[PDB]
């Protein structure tokens, strides 16, 4: 189980869309990304999942 | 300032996390998960009534 809490959106950084895609790497055979999970950021706080 | 305190008949400890920590979380405004270490506790003294 891995706990990650990302940063307050930022229009500067994350850019103009809030929603961020987590996708994980070498898995199994394939070396290319797969999107894993589909998150929500917040403008107010840390997001934390 | 953070500590777990034992009490068992006059077996008393303190396990704090700055010697005890399995888990040190970040340090920010929002949920801090804290997890300690396995703790082994000999309990010998207690009064089995």
């Amino acid at each position: 189980f891995a706990n990650f809490v990302l940063p307050k959106y930022d229009p500067a950084e994350h850019g103009d869309e809030r929603w961020f895609k987590i996708h994980i790497g070498n898995v199994g055979g394939n070396t290319g990304r797969q999107p894993y999970y589909s998150g929500m950021l917040s403008d107010t706080s840390e997001t934390s999942m | 300032d953070i500590k777990i305190t034992v009490m068992a008949g006059s077996k008393t400890h303190t396990f704090t996390a700055s010697d005890h920590i399995a888990s040190l979380p970040a340090n920010s405004f929002d949920a801090m998960p804290y997890t300690f270490k396995p703790l082994e506790i000999d309990a010998s003294s207690l009064a089995f009534t």
